[PDB]
RNA sequence: GCAGAGGUUCUAGCUACACCCUCUAUAAAAAACUAAGGACCACACGA
DNA sequence: CTCTGAATCTCTTCCTCGTGTGGTCAGGACG
DNA sequence: CGTCCGAAGAGATTCAGAG
């Protein structure tokens, strides 16, 4: 569990900005069936977002990357 | 401590649909005051501050969309708009002044 | 949804188009049915039916009839919601104007008809007729005619005379008045008038005609001919008391509106007698009067249990009001209050949530996890069981309470600190647990202290509440870089017992392998606490930037604070631990703490800091005894020798040698002395007292008395308290403020007598209520100053502006009041700061002070540094990031979007509640003395004598730094010369404040010109001199002869050849004012330098705080000089003294109005620069705007305010202050239209007025002029662009009136009618959501 | 309510945002779905 | 001699939340 | 059975005596 969020300051400078990046994996972890890239120590999702931003496995700019590729897979679903 | 102590998740409204009644005799919820406000206001609280604002106090479909979102497992606001703010609408319309959302 | 909130009066065909019905009938029900009436105040054909898809007949229900109106109900079928949704109006027989528009402060209906008000309401309220288009007839069709007047001119003239009563006759005056020939009118008439009175109420009117011009308005809809009503949602009128189904209410004011209404008609229709017409038509206007506002008539309708009926703009304005009700407060949902408990074994980001409230807060989210869990099938089981509260319940509240912070609210939120998120802990007790060291922060108590606790509900809400709202994030207090988790009461005193040095103890002189085994040695009990021993200690050094190099040495510390150093983390040094540890040294430990490691072994060190002291406090046993207390046994002689000193000073009133009021003063004077002798003796029989055996001799140590290490520590209670307790009490004020000539000699530990208790109880009660009405106003002030500064957020990161304020030390001359270390900190420079070596850059241009610049500032003594600030940054509606500096809370360069108004509003609101509401220059320190703006010349002694009362005695020491400032007066004597060093303690300058003597230029005889003795300044024997002298007399003194001459002393030779004063051609001439002593006759010798003549000669609490952030005008403003010139009096101070100072380059002299009896500072025919003192006062702060710079006003007022907080030990940031200042000048009068669009006769925001400048700058176009306005925050916050945001501060009716005249358009965007409207507010975590918004246009 | 009709239950339960099922003239076989009228004023107390 | 600054006369606020107690209109016949 | 019957601070408002 996170209990200081200083670590994922460091990795978003913003801060306020890192609310924002860590709500957006976060409702794709739960309203979304998104698996916890960070390994899910009893954490609800809200946690394993900010473990992820201070891991470094989700950042904003890796978060628009995978829902570009998201994008692509559903033209790929298309066919 | 008996008498002192007091909680709601969801109780009866007012005819403002401000949801929360006040008061511990009926099943209402503590005033979020304009201290309280501006207390989060300097924070960088903004998402907490608008669903306290809308979703809590008076949204005739937020607060019933809340709920099932939140019995659903998703914890999605919907913002809407506050239905003390048409009843300020509706009352300054009242007094003459023509008041209005333009966009 | 919408973009933008617009505001305008309302036409009655937009009225009539709200309307859905006419509400012809007053009674709203029929209360046996509960039926609403047909034409009642409720009826479900003209709003909606009363029972969602009911109809009134019932023949139309739910689905398949729903949106059809059923002939027989007339209602059609609706939702419910459609009574408040859809609005109704009344006709009004007799068209009634609007009060908010006929009665206002500037009366607009007034104002538009250039009538006074006083003819308005007799001709609206049928005193008397407005002759409306007068024709042929004498009259004019604007003037007001009397009733017997009306009859004669009825006589004199028929058809043409057409005077009529009542608000339709204003109607039609306003229907016939034209907008654009008035403005043209307007216009020349502004061009033709040369008065300044006349011209300013012309602007009004001229602004006022424009402002309809350009708005979609008409004149005549100000008068309402037909009158909305109030939805019936909104006044249910269904209290249902026990079948009663009623209530008086505005409901009660419709109803006799509609009956006035009625009446009105049906005596129209019945062709009435003239008189009981127009009294109808007055009693219905006076009732849609009392109606739109209750109060503003000046009778208020009443029979609500007789008190005032409250009024639908009642309603909207006021904390009653709605806006400030639940439009800015709104009661919340998952909320629940408990009383506070300690609960220590919590963790500073957790708190302790009591089992039942938890069920009852996070029933929700319980009842979805039943339901995922699968064990409720259905939403319905899982409530029943929640109410079964079974053991599978229980267990999904804990998994919910694991991650679901809950925001805990102290009742009163003066500070953002007020409400922390905590991660909720179930605990058995009903009682809500908050952590220890928080409860400093929260300012709470445990005297039943209740807090409110909300549950942030989306993820956006939980990951926000964790972020930021998270006690482990807020370490440091906003409004100062300090820890605001310092430990408070008991850990420090625990702490304080630990780390501390006896003599001798058992264990003492051992030698200690480490802390591990001071710890075992102290639980074995082979070793006190507080024993010195030879252990080492293995110390990690963070010199190496994120390496640790540990080292290993043996150190003389106790055994106590060996211990508390495995809570240490490893980073910090051993040397902080060693000491006495207590408040101000631990707040220090942990802010090097925060400052060298990160965040989180910061909350660690807290956390285990608290346990520790906590459980060493109480294996210590700190009591308080009575045998605890001491009382010095000189106390009693000291008290004996002060009674029999006022015994001698009784018996010499009694002989008469010394007045009553010398008497006691002296008796006030020895009785302090008595007093302070008490409380040393006190001191030094309880700081050392304790004599211990030291193996070998007994040796005095500091005492171990447990008062006095609470008072030493700073745990709690300061030496005063202690000194009130066992020493005597002392002189206690009664309550007017007059110190009571007997004090309480008497102290706590013993009896008090009967007549000390009064006297004590006196100030006591004082104290008290002077700390309510503390409450009361510290809350008004917080509320103006967020209302002024809410629309302040971080929207650029580096505007760039060179521009800065200049931040140096203050110095009063005793000391140093405020380090530049302190001020400077977390400020980012405004330009390259040199080193005091030539052309040496130690800080760049733009770089952010942390701890190591400022160190390395102070190595190489930089004395002054100019700094940016808030009021220098040029950004438009927001503040420049680099400006602002350091957060102050997270130790960093402010973050993008943080909103740092409402910060810095709450920061100096806060100690409100603290702060009370009610020569010869001595040099500490040997030092260069330095002068500055020096204008003096030596007398015939040589010591130098100044003109010049702007020059400072500022000290300049070795480093170069200014150790010690002071200021001189006019002809003050200087001891020592300027420039060389002077000897700490010795009097640099010797001035006498009472005289104020006058320099000679040239050395001469005086001459009397003008100063003739026969016509007046007659010489007057002066006892104490034993000489007459020739007093110059005052105006009022003198006769009217001497009046007309005015005074100048001439210096000539001794043949009488007038001698003239250097660099002009003119003969040295002094202008003497009134009661100037002239010692020296005609014809007598006068040496250069030497004095020709001599003129013998505020609130500081949150009063004093109101007064400078409302910038209000003192009552002897200083004058000041508006350009540089020379001065001279234009009137003998005939009504009021004229001054002229004309400039020899600038034709054009500033006239001023100077007072007669207001004592002027410059000399008569001195020559003064721009911003000068003319006058001795409080010097105008909208003065200070007009003359010297925004910068200048920026740094007098946050010193003012400083000083003011300084003075009750409460230290916070001056950019607090400056983000304050640059709101209170947001609006900039322009000096000058040039190009600009807007009138050089008006005021507009200076960010509006600086992008116009921009503008006109980037094209080939004229650059407008501007002069900044300093406006009070009321001022401010009530002027500001968003109608909305100063409707919430205070007036609602003048707002939403000026607001509707000028059709003004609120575009949101400011961080408040955000709040009202509920969307995103540009805080920091909505300022991306607005920018998008913003870029989506 | 597939449209019309009836509906187990776990108040009431085609709209409140609603929702689903079976059935063919009218009720009876079945599980999953959802939040209620409180106005004003005084007194007192607690922070 | 017509407007000075000055005296005067209304307008608005005067914390912030709890907790308990209480008391309450319009407007009665009337066909 | 509807149905009518203090305090304080500040901005207008005079107002006025004076250059
Ligand atoms: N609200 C609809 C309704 C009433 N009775 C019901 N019975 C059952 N089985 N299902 C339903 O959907 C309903
Ligand atoms: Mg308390």
């Amino acid at each position: 569990a996170r209990v200081t969020v200083q670590d994922a300051v460091e990795k978003i400078g913003n801060r306020f900005d890192l609310v924002l990046v860590a709500a957006r994996r976060a409702r794709q972890m739960q309203v979304g069936g998104k698996d916890p890239l960070v390994p899910e120590e009893n954490d609800k999702t809200t946690v394993i977002a900010l473990r992820e931003i201070e891991e470094g496995l989700i950042n904003n700019q890796i978060l628009d990357v995978r829902e570009r590729q998201e994008q692509q897979e559903q033209e790929a679903a298309e066919l | 401590v008996d008498d002192k102590m007091h909680a709601r998740s969801t109780g009866s409204y007012s005819l403002v649909t401000q949801q929360p009644l006040g008061g511990k005799a009926q099943f209402g919820g503590q005033r979020f005051g304009e201290m309280e406000v501006w207390a989060l206001e300097a924070y960088g609280a903004a998402y907490t501050l608008q669903e306290m604002l809308t979703v809590k106090s008076d949204d005739v479909n937020g607060r019933t969309k809340m709920y099932k979102n939140i019995v659903d497992g998703n914890h999605q606001m919907e913002p809407g708009m506050p239905e003390s703010f048409n009843v300020l609408l509706k009352e300054i319309r009242s007094l003459g002044i023509n008041i209005e959302l333009e966009d | 949804e919408f973009d933008a909130i617009k505001i305008a009066l309302a036409s009655p065909d937009m009225i009539r188009s709200w309307s859905f019905g006419e509400v012809k009938k007053p009674e709203t029900i029929n209360y046996r049915t509960f039926k609403p009436e047909r034409d009642g105040l409720f009826c479900a054909r003209i709003f909606g039916p009363v029972k969602d898809y009911e109809c009134l007949c019932g023949k139309y229900k739910r689905l398949k009839h729903r949106g059809v109106i059923c002939e027989k109900c007339g209602v059609e079928v609706t939702q419910t919601k459609v009574r408040r949704e859809r609005m109704g109006h009344i006709e009004l027989a007799s068209p009634t104007a609007h009060i908010w528009f006929l009665k206002s402060l500037p009366s607009r209906i007034g104002l538009l008809l250039d009538m006074p008000l006083r003819d308005i309401e007799r001709v609206l309220y049928f005193e008397s007729y407005v002759v409306i288009e007068g024709g042929m007839t004498n009259l004019e069709r604007q003037q007001i005619l009397t009733e017997e007047q009306y009859l004669d001119a009825l006589e004199e003239f028929g058809d043409e005379f057409d005077a009529k009563m009542g608000a339709e006759a204003i109607q039609a005056l306003l229907k016939s008045m034209d907008l654009e020939q008035e403005c043209e009118q307007l216009r020349e008439e502004l061009n033709e008038t040369n008065s300044e009175t006349k011209r300013k109420k012309l602007t009004k009117r001229i602004k006022l005609l424009e402002a309809f011009v350009q708005s979609g308005n008409k004149p005549e809809w100000m008068i309402l001919t037909v009158l909305p009503v109030l939805p019936p949602d909104l006044r249910p009128l269904v209290p249902l008391d026990g079948g009663r189904f009623a209530t008086s209410d505005l409901n009660d004011l419709y109803r006799r509106v509609i009956n006035r209404n009625n009446r009105l008609k049906r005596l129209l229709d019945l062709a009435a007698p003239d008189i009981i017409v127009r009294n109808e038509k007055r009693m219905l206007q006076e009732a849609v009067d009392a109606l739109l506002d209750n109060g503003r008539r000046g009778r208020a309708i009443t029979g609500s249990n007789k008190r005032p009926l409250k009024s639908l703009a009642d309603m909207i304005k006021g904390k009653q009001g709605r806006f400030r009700q639940n439009l800015l407060g709104k009661r919340v949902d998952y909320s629940g209050r408990s009383v506070i408990t300690v609960g220590p074994y919590l963790r500073l980001h957790q708190c302790g949530l009591p089992k039942k409230m938890a069920l009852e807060l996070f029933k929700p989210f319980i009842y979805g996890k039943l339901e995922l869990r699968g064990l409720a099938t259905t939403i319905k089981a899982a409530k029943k069981m929640v109410e079964r509260e079974e053991a599978v319940v229980w267990d999904i509240l804990d998994e919910v309470i694991r991650e679901h912070p809950v925001l805990l609210n102290r009742a009163p939120t003066l500070h953002r600190l007020g409400i922390q998120a905590f991660e909720p802990v179930l605990i058995e007790g009903k009682a809500i647990q908050l952590h220890p060291l928080v409860c400093a922060a929260y300012n709470a108590d445990f005297d039943g202290d209740q807090m409110a606790v909300h549950v942030p509900l989306t993820l956006e809400a939980q990951l926000e509440a964790r972020a930021l709202m998270m006690s482990t994030n807020n370490i440091l207090s906003p409004a100062n870089g300090e820890p605001i988790i310092v430990p408070s009461q008991d850990v420090v005193l625990g702490l304080y017992y630990m780390t501390r040095d006896c003599v001798n103890a058992k264990g003492e002189g051992m030698v200690l392998t480490g802390p591990k085994e001071a710890e075992r040695l102290y639980r074995s009990g082979l070793a006190s606490l507080h024993a010195r021993v030879k252990v080492r200690i293995t110390e990690y050094e963070k010199d190496a930037n994120g390496e640790l190099v540990a080292k290993t040495s043996l150190k003389d510390t106790t055994v106590g604070r060996a211990i508390l150093w495995m809570i240490v983390p490893k980073g910090l040094p051993y040397s902080i631990v060693n000491q006495a540890l207590g408040k101000k040294a631990i707040s220090k430990m942990l802010n090097t703490c925060y400052r060298i490691l990160g965040l989180k072994p910061t909350v660690i060190f807290a956390d285990q800091i608290m346990y520790t002291g906590f459980a060493y406090a109480a294996r210590s046993g700190a009591s308080v005894g009575i045998d605890d207390m001491v009382i010095p046994e000189k106390k009693h002689e000291i008290i004996s020798e002060a009674e029999a000193e006022v015994a001698e000073i009784q018996e010499q009133f009694q002989s008469g040698l010394v007045t009553a009021g010398e008497r006691y003063n002296k008796v006030i004077d020895i009785w302090a002395a008595a007093n302070d002798r008490v409380s040393k003796a006190m001191m030094d029989n309880l700081q050392t007292e304790t004599v211990i055996n030291r193996d070998g001799q007994e040796e005095k140590q500091v005492s171990f008395n447990s008062i006095y290490m609470m008072a030493d520590s700073g745990a709690r209670g300061s030496a005063a308290q202690i000194r009130q307790l066992a020493g005597m009490r002392g002189l206690m004020a009664k309550p007017d403020g007059s110190i009571i000539e007997t004090p309480i000699t008497a102290n706590f530990r013993e009896g008090l007598n009967v007549l000390q208790y009064f006297i004590s109880t006196h100030g006591a009660r004082k104290g008290l209520a002077d700390t309510a009405l503390k409450t009361a106003n510290s809350g008004y002030l917080t509320r103006r100053l967020v209302d002024v500064a809410q629309d302040l957020v971080v929207t650029e990161d580096d505007c760039g502006t060179h521009e800065g304020i200049m931040m140096t030390p203050v110095i009063e001359g005793g000391d140093v009041k405020e380090p530049l270390r302190d001020r400077v900190l977390g400020r980012v420079t405004a330009e390259d700061v040199l080193k005091p070596g030539t052309a040496d850059i130690l800080v760049p241009r733009n770089t952010l002070l942390h701890e190591q610049w400022c160190d390395l500032l102070e190595e190489n003594s930089v004395d002054a540094v100019k700094v940016r600030s808030v009021v220098s940054c040029d950004t438009d509606f927001g503040v420049c990031a680099h400006c602002y500096g350091r957060d102050l809370a997270r130790g960093h360069i402010i973050n993008k979007g943080e909103a740092i108004g409402v910060i810095a509003a709450q920061s100096i609101g806060e100690p409100g509640t603290q702060l009370t509401m009610r020569s010869s220059i001595q040099v500490k320190n040997k030092g260069s003395i330095k002068l500055s703006n020096v204008k003096s010349v030596v007398n015939s002694s040589g010591k130098l004598v100044i003109t010049s009362r702007n020059t400072e005695l500022k000290l300049i020491d070795e480093f170069g730094r200014t150790k010690e400032s002071y200021k001189v007066p006019y002809g003050a004597v200087l001891a020592k010369g300027d420039g060389e060093q002077v000897a700490g303690g010795e009097t640099v300058a010797n001035w006498d404040p009472h005289t104020m003597p006058v320099i000679t230029e040239v050395s001469g005889f005086v001459r009397f010109t003008d100063m003739i003795d026969g016509q007046t300044i007659t010489r007057q024997t002066d006892e104490l001199t034993g000489l007459s002298s020739l007093v110059v007399l005052d105006s009022a003194e003198r006769t009217a002869g001497g009046k007309d001459l005015r005074p100048a002393l001439k210096i000539v030779d001794a043949q009488g050849n007038d001698v003239l004063i250097p660099g002009t051609d003119m003969p040295a001439q002094y202008f003497l004012p009134g009661k100037a002593i002239v010692q020296l006759e005609d014809g007598v010798q006068i040496s250069s330098g030497d004095t020709l003549a001599r003129i013998p000669q505020i609130t500081g609490g949150l009063p004093r705080v109101a007064d400078l952030f409302e910038a209000r005008r003192p009552k002897e403003p200083a004058i000041l000089a508006e350009i540089s010139g020379i001065v001279s009096f234009g009137k003998e101070t005939k009504g009021k003294r004229r001054l002229v100072i004309t400039p020899v380059d600038g034709s054009d002299p500033y006239e001023e109005m100077i007072p007669k009896w207001r004592q002027l500072n410059v000399f008569e025919g001195e020559r003064v620069e721009r911003g000068d003192v003319i006058s001795d006062g409080p010097e105008a702060p909208h003065d200070i705007l007009r003359l010297r710079g925004v910068h200048a006003v920026t740094r007098y007022i946050v010193n003012e305010v400083q000083d003011v907080y300084r003075l009750q030990g409460v230290k916070i940031n001056d950019k607090h202050i400056e983000v304050i200042v640059r709101q209170m000048l947001r609006k900039a009068t322009i000096v000058n239209a040039g190009s600009s669009d807007f009138l050089e006769g008006e005021q507009v925001e200076y960010s509006r007025v600086k992008i116009a400048n921009r503008e006109l700058e980037a094209n080939g176009k004229v650059g407008a002029t501007y002069s900044r306005d300093l406006l009070g925050i009321t001022k401010a916050s009530l002027a500001t662009e968003s109608f909305i945001s100063a409707a919430s501060f205070q007036e609602t009716t003048r707002v939403l009136t000026e607001a509707a005249v000028a059709g003004k358009r609120d575009e949101l965007r400011g961080l408040k009618e955000n709040v009202i409207v509920g969307r995103l507010i540009p805080a920091g975590t909505g300022y991306a959501y607005h920018q998008d918004r913003m870029r989506r246009r």
